[PDB]
């Protein structure tokens, strides 16, 4: 399995998240936002393609193995690679 | 074996399916997902007596020979138990024979109904 | 998009019980339906791929079936380690979409 390591694991912050793949996944990396007891919602597809309805303050970047998400929005954020079987998530950042 | 999306696209592009007969690469990946779930060993027996084999669900009455299918044409001149490999060579090669023109992907009903005319490039996005 | 409807929303049963969770897609998605397990404090992890393919290390008490619009995940002998929220996800049409999840608790 391709292990997705996010850092940091937790963040306190008042009104930049990293994800690292163990293997080169090119740009096949997606970002998800989950609020508590809610389903994950897809924010960004293929590194930087924002989904319709997601505000511009959310941007995404990176290729190969090192990726970034850039910041109501207190939630857990997950990266997920869906280019290689099995699709995998990182452990999240809170 | 079960392929990942980008793993299958890359394999298929090396095998020359990208733009083959004017069919862009996303078309073939889309068709494989619905037909086989990217599973090189998917087999589905049809009520018509044929069976479909492999990552591209190639038929035992027309294209391959499984030995249990009456009226077997085997136009790809290959036994069906060869289309179940982790290498997709035999499956791509038979797909190239099946699609002889710009209507050839209509050989897959799933491609016809699900993928035709949609944004198939979506399937290779990020690869 | 495709709207996944999952049910029930939560459940609680005893060790050894058979439990079943349903997922209904708003249109026909063939077998392009996965099940995820999210244990507390963890990421979602793929449990079943394409309606029925068990992922490695997943115990054979889990299974899944369905093709088309209606899908099921069955845990044939509920265990305390199954304490999790389970999500279905259709991955056949862009964009991939999740069900609302089912929290499973064990007396």
């Amino acid at each position: 399995d391709i292990q997705m390591t996010q850092s940091p694991s937790s963040l306190s912050a008042s009104v930049t998240i990293t994800c690292r793949a163990s293997q080169d996944i090119a740009a096949a990396l997606n970002w998800y936002q989950q609020k508590p007891g809610k389903a994950p919602k897809l924010l960004i597809y293929a590194s930087s393609y924002l989904q319709s309805g997601v505000p511009s303050r959310f941007s995404g970047s990176g290729s190969g193995t090192d990726f970034t998400l850039t910041i109501e929005d207190f939630a857990t954020y997950y990266c997920q690679q869906d280019g290689y079987y099995p699709a995998t998530f990182g452990q999240g950042t809170k | 074996k079960v392929f990942g999306r980008c793993e299958l696209a890359a394999a298929m592009k090396r095998h020359g399916l990208d733009n083959y007969r004017g069919y862009s690469l996303g078309n073939w990946v889309c068709a494989a997902k619905f037909e086989s779930n990217f599973n090189t060993q998917a087999t589905n027996r049809n009520t018509d007596g044929s069976t479909d084999y492999g990552i591209l669900q190639i038929n035992s009455r027309w294209w391959c020979n499984d030995g249990r299918t009456p009226g077997s044409r085997n136009l790809c001149n290959i036994p069906c138990s060869a289309l179940l490999s982790s290498d997709i060579t035999a499956s791509v090669n038979c797909a190239k024979k099946i699609v002889s023109d710009g209507n050839g992907m209509n050989a897959w009903v799933a491609w016809r109904n699900r993928c035709k005319g949609t944004d198939v490039q979506a399937w290779i996005r990020g690869c």
